[PDB]
């Protein structure tokens, strides 16, 4: 039936208890538990709605379950109210289910209210009818929603509910994209520097570190991330997920702290060049990637395959043994511990170590007025990588650290684009690191092959 | 890997004259800028000559005048041809190759010392 699936995507779907639009307590697809603001009364109207012990949470068969029901109590209070039905039965299947949803978002007794706009409706005149429900409550507070449920009733059509399969294949579009971009872009990077000797640098060794989470990343974690967003679920076994999300943790970690790596390498060659190739020597950069892989595998693979990651609550205990979920729940110990070990020490510790070669350059830019090449371009590159290192990360893990402090704050959908945000920064790295002329005459000759 | 050799250094005179060679090997000398730094022993190090691609040589306000740096693309040296030492001259001096902030490769860096009384052990 399209009236479910209009329904759909008009109340989503939440497995927990939230408010709506008007304050509401709902939960499932679109269903009112209470108009009172007391979240005992509505937990327990979903206990007496399930019948059993919910905690406030159900499943996405008890929601289609709820759906349907809400479906059909709709549509026998149409057929039960004397000013609704001959209106019902004037429309056809389509116009049929615009009604429909406004009595599921209304409820019966408020569709029939409209009485100018119904007797539009029954003579057929739709044109009237569309701008004269735009002329109501209805259409102030649900502006969005009112104009999808009027077009479908001035046309009698779904072309106002075409909008998601667009969006939806044109993100499938940019998720191949994205994939497609940090796989031939750090592949291009790793073969150009184990192909060419003369690459092989002490700095460049982190760099095929780097390109090799971030190139593990867009061949593991992205895909499989795109198709549990595109079929909204997962296709595979709960190992799997427990599996896949150990890799995202593990290459995030790797790829944000040999990002740390790069940057206390250059502290040391800008700092105290004479002791460079001193302090840091290609057997100690082996043994510093060495270090960053075994922390890496002891904030991912560890505490996630140990079960020591999972969150307590509800939704949570249902999402892990469900086979078909694959949300990253977690304790607010080791969300705050993942985080600050795989981003934020990074973070300070690149903004000190930056800062300092922010002064360096600075220091030898007061000495001569021109030709300062060097410190000019250091100045530009220190800017592209902060810039675009901080705003990818950063506000994903500052709102994963709000919704670990502070629930129904931080939402479902920006958890995931912010993620996603700092999932291209594994594209954008090669763009990044591997400016050099040496690397471009490496690119131009593999490319050409 | 990326190379940097210097040679030419050691002991000098006081008023006398040296000639410090860097070869580079490993990647595009060409489109690379190209420095001398130096670090007498217990100081700071500091800029003592650098020239660009175009050929714009700049100096120190200490060795101007008396220090001039040339380069060599065709074989992939850079020279900096010292004259009218002193004594404050005498540190380890250091070949430098940069394009961009990860581009920057240093020489080991070789030592030139001046004093008159040289290989006089009193
Ligand atoms: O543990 C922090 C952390 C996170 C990451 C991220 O890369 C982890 N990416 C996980 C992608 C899989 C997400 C699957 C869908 O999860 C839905 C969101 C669950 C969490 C949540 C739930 C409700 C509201 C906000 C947030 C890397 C390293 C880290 O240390
Ligand atoms: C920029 C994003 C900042 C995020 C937080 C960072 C905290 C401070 C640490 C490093 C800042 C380095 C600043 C680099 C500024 C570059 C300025 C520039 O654009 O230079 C132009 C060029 O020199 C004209 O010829
Ligand atoms: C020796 C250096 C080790 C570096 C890696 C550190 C990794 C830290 C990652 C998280 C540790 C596990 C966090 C789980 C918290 C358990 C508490 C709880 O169950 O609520
Ligand atoms: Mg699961
Ligand atoms: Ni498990
Ligand atoms: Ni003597
Ligand atoms: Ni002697």
């Amino acid at each position: 039936g399209n009236i479910f699936e209009m329904l759909r995507i008009d109340e989503g779907l939440r497995l927990k208890i939230y408010k709506d639009t008007e304050g509401y307590y709902t939960i499932g697809i679109g269903h009112l538990l209470t108009k009172s603001p007391s979240l005992n009364a509505a937990k327990s109207e979903l206990d007496k709605a399930i019948g059993r012990n919910t905690n406030g949470v159900i499943t996405k068969d008890e929601a289609e379950k709820l759906f349907n029901q809400d479906v059909d109590a709709a549509v026998r209070g149409i057929l039960r109210n004397a000013k609704l039905k001959p209106v019902y039965d004037s429309l056809d299947a389509v116009r049929r289910a615009a009604l429909i949803n406004m009595v599921f978002q209304m409820g019966e007794t408020g569709v029939a209210g409209f009485t100018n706009s119904l007797r539009m409706l029954q003579q057929k005149r739709w044109d009237e009818a569309a701008v004269n429900l735009a002329k109501s409550r209805w259409y102030n507070q649900t502006p969005n929603r009112a104009k999808r449920v009027i077009t479908t009733f001035r046309t009698g059509t779904w072309d106002a509910y075409a909008a998601d399969e667009v969006w939806v294949v044109g993100m499938g579009i940019v998720m191949s994209l994205i994939v497609l971009a940090i796989v031939f872009g750090n592949v291009l990077v790793i073969t150009a520097i184990a192909k060419f000797e003369r690459l092989q640098t002490v700095t460049n060794y982190f760099i095929t570190s780097l390109a090799c989470a971030d190139l593990v990343m867009g061949l593991a974690v992205v895909p499989f991330g795109a198709a549990h967003i595109l079929t909204k679920t997962w296709t595979f076994g709960n190992f799997w997920c427990e599996f896949w999300t150990s890799i995202d943790v593990l290459c995030v970690t790797a790829s944000i702290e040999t990002l740390c790596v790069i940057a206390v390498d250059r502290y040391f060659a800008i700092t105290s060049p004479f002791k460079y190739q001193s302090l840091l020597t290609k057997n100690k950069a082996r043994v510093i990637i060495l270090m960053v892989w075994i922390v890496s595998g002891l904030t991912s693979f560890l505490p996630i395959q140990m079960h020591w990651y999972r969150a307590t609550h509800q939704e949570a205990i249902n999402c892990y043994a469900e086979e078909t979920c694959c949300d990253f729940f977690t304790n607010q110990a080791y969300a705050i511990a993942s985080s600050i070990v795989s981003f934020y020490v990074p973070l300070v510790i690149m903004v000190f170590v930056y800062s300092r070669v922010f002064q360096e350059a600075k220091r030898q830019l007061q000495k001569i007025d021109k030709f300062c090449l060097k410190e000019h371009k250091a100045l530009k590159t220190l800017g592209i990588i902060m810039g675009t290192f901080t705003l990818c990360w950063l506000p994903f893990f500052i709102v994963n650290i709000v919704h670990v402090i502070q629930d129904n704050l931080i939402r479902k959908e920006v958890y995931i684009l912010l993620n996603w945000i700092g999932y291209v920064n594994s594209g954008f790295n090669p763009l990044i690191y591997c400016r050099s002329p040496d690397f471009r005459i490496a690119f131009q000759e593999l490319l050409c092959l | 890997q990326v190379q940097l050799q210097e040679s030419g250094g050691g002991l000098v005179q006081p008023g006398g004259s040296l000639r410090l060679s860097c070869a580079a090997s490993g990647f595009a000398f060409s489109s690379y800028e190209l420095r001398w730094y130096r670090q007498a022993p217990g100081k700071q190090h500091e800029l003592v000559a650098g020239i660009t691609t175009g050929g714009n040589t700049y100096y120190a306000d200490s060795v101007k005048g008396r220090f001039t740096i040339s380069r060599d693309n065709a074989k992939n040296t850079v020279y900096l041809q010292m004259s009218n030492l002193r004594p404050e001259d005498t540190a380890v001096y250091a070949c430098n190759a940069n394009w961009d902030l990860l581009s920057d490769y240093w020489g080991q860096g070789t030592q030139v010392t001046v004093s008159s009384h040289h290989h006089h052990h009193h």
